[PDB]
């Protein structure tokens, strides 16, 4: 087993940026490869994606999946599942049955060595809340992610702003539970000071300042590094890289952060997400030392 | 696969048994970063040369095992994967004649983690107002062709 | 096993037509739904092309392989293979190793239902003429091909003229040694009579007449359905298509014609060569019946 | 794969064991309709940002090993499928830097089946007089990124 041991942030990439290539052009091997190159060792997996014959994956699979992170030097760092209580059309899951369907993914995760879930839930409101029974859907499989040594974590992502009621609500449930396996993924968007003459911007959104985060970085156990445009000095133009990432250094930060690209012309013809990923990454090697 | 949602493999007039043409089939493939239980699907209307055909005509068969609209509205265990395109079967007596036809054919998904507003006036058959490429064109279109004797 | 029963020539595909799609947008199972959505049953594959792990194949590929053809009811008909002889740089082949390399491929070729080889030889002059030791080389492999029911056929193809040396050489060694499992492809260029205006022909170029096959049918075994251009009334608008399937059908041929389309535009961007082939198709189906 | 020769995964520096870096790989694919035995081969010259590299600074592995132009001129068994692109290893101490680099890589293969007039005169670093896209472009260029510390 491959093992980063590199002290403070570490970067990595999330395959949700290969989105338009996966399945097409390229391969689960050649997203390893791709993130080798890089030399990035952090890797986060969407489950509805890339495990195959989901949710019930082979032992022959699994043994594939792991071969691949050791022959690229890959850590399964955080895994995508969604808890998913309005899949039905006509009536809600019970919490049960989302207790259930949340457990078998943090089995699955847990088998095959990922830490942190990128927890996603039905919202019930334009605050992007999550469905009134979340805190008991939490509690009914914290146990099983405890013992397993699994994280749970909701994203926060724009509009959502780090002091508004969604990231209070959450913090305030770890406070009350004393959960250690529940916390927070920081999606860099919260961040964004540049936009385009003329695109639209939600004006609830009011960029945080980087110290905005100080205070929740003993919840936060990994982060999307979103990202806009890298220019060609492997800049990034629209959010403060270099002062995101040292507030993180200083202020004790050991997660990753796992490069997200989402922009639209992933999906024009001739695109090539792996320039713009070795572009991103130019600029964390850079900032981090490794 | 291709990129385009209608695949061009796949494409075909059924025959019966008794060999009598009862309709024919296409591919599509889902056209999101992630896979859907069959539950979350909502399939639409097909055009072929201007003909309407309502969705009650269509058929879902994924992985290896067929579906009707009902089956698969109650179904939120079986797994759609976006790299194992469904095969939509059509019933139409008859099937397709030798030669071009012009495809438009609609279906979505739903995807509660969105914004409320996104979510509600999802429709199969219309377009969402801003496009985000990651969950592909609602309706797609291809012209594909037939191979069958001469009328 | 399917079997297909049809009396008379029979219409079928060569995966030499999917060359700018094969390991890139299609796979091998691809390409045979493809066949299968045309009602073509017979196919031909390329030794060096369409084999996993070739020259050496598993068990478990080879059965996945007689899965595919029953699956979509596809009749392994032609096999190409090469006796290259000129592999290495600084020598020949000696007619023993060029034997032993026909042998391996003779095996292979049986052991995935094949019944005739489209085998290439090196050329020696301009008259595509194959290399002098040819008829050691093919009398080595004989009695193998005769036990297992095989039937090689080098492919004649323009310039070379149905009365020409090449295919009087090859008819010659026939009778000579008296062998029903040598024999001949005709590549239907041998017929084109049309080509478009400025476009450069071989001065040794002349169309052989529909009739002038009729001497050789007892033995060509396979042919390829060459084609240049579909009109959108599906007719093939270069060599006369009617007057060639017709003579064959009239003479007692048995054998498949395999579409085989070499254009340069295989290779644009955005062509369709399963809609070109299916053009051809609505063609052969209409003049054959089935 | 990519349909360009040279792919754009598997392009990087590589290190030593004592961490020096000693060179860099590329990888590229056969663009032919069919595989070719190792001695078939004919690599050519490698130009990295104008700077010219010859031949024998580069092995080629293939089916994970790795062999000489020497050693492949030989071998006539060992086969290079067009699924599996093969990665070449320059020797260039140090490697190249953080950013952009232009590579222009030329090589071809022998057919023998082919009309003499075409065979001979076949060079890897030069196109033959008329184009057949089924053998591809002996020379292929690509610009690819490097991720490296700023020097
Ligand atoms: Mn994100
Ligand atoms: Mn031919």
């Amino acid at each position: 087993m491959y093992r980063y041991e590199k002290k403070g942030p570490k970067r990595g990439v999330a395959l949700y940026s290969y989105s338009a290539e996966f399945g097409l052009t390229k391969t689960l091997e050649d997203c390893f490869e791709d993130l080798h190159d890089m030399g990035a060792h952090g890797i986060e997996i969407l489950a509805n994606t890339h495990i195959e014959n989901y949710p019930y994956p082979t032992d022959e699979w699994v043994e594939k999946w792991w071969r691949l992170c050791d022959k690229y030097e890959i850590v399964p760092v955080e895994y995508g599942n969604w808890i998913d209580s309005h899949v039905l059309g006509d009536r809600d899951l019970t919490t049960e049955e989302s207790v259930e369907m949340l457990k078998r993914d943090i089995r699955l995760a847990h088998r095959l060595g990922f830490t942190v879930m990128r927890t996603k839930m039905p919202v019930i409101n334009d605050l992007l809340e999550p469905v009134e029974n979340w805190k008991e859907i939490i509690k009914g499989a914290l146990p099983l992610a405890e013992e397993l040594g699994i994280k749970m974590c909701p994203e926060i992502h724009t509009p959502s702003n780090l002091k508004g009621k969604l990231v209070n609500d959450f913090v305030e449930f770890i406070k009350e539970t004393g959960t250690k396996n529940f916390g927070l993924n920081i999606d860099f968007s919260v961040f964004r000071t540049s936009f385009a003459e003329g695109e639209w911007v939600d004006p609830n959104y009011t960029p945080n300042k980087p110290e905005d985060i100080i205070p929740l970085l003993p919840y936060v156990y990994c982060c999307h590094a979103k990202f806009i445009h890298m220019s060609d000095d492997f800049k990034e133009t629209t959010i403060p890289y270099e002062e995101v990432v040292k507030t993180m250094e200083d202020n004790g930060y050991e997660g990753y952060l796992l490069s997200e690209y989402e922009g639209a012309d992933k999906y024009d013809e001739g695109y090539e997400v792996g320039q713009t990923l070795r572009k991103h990454h130019i600029l964390l090697k850079n900032l981090l030392g490794d | 696969m291709e990129k385009q949602v209608i695949q061009s493999v796949g494409f075909r007039n059924i025959k019966n048994g008794n060999g009598e043409i009862t309709g024919f089939q296409f591919k599509v493939k889902l056209p999101y970063y992630r896979g859907v239980f069959l539950s979350q699907i909502r399939p639409g209307t097909l055009f072929v040369d201007g003909q309407k055909i309502e969705k009650d005509q269509i058929t879902w068969t994924i992985n290896g095992e067929e579906y009707t609209n009902q089956e698969m509205r109650g179904d939120f265990k079986t797994h759609w994967a976006t790299t194992k395109p469904a095969v939509l079967k059509v019933k139409m007596p008859g099937g397709l004649a030798q030669g071009y036809h012009d495809l438009k054919y609609g279906f979505c998904f739903t995807s509660s983690y969105m914004p409320p507003i996104i979510q509600d006036g999802l429709d199969p058959d219309k377009e969402s107002m801003v496009y985000m490429p990651e969950f592909g064109h609602h309706v797609n279109e291809r012209r594909l062709l037939i191979v069958k004797l001469a009328a």
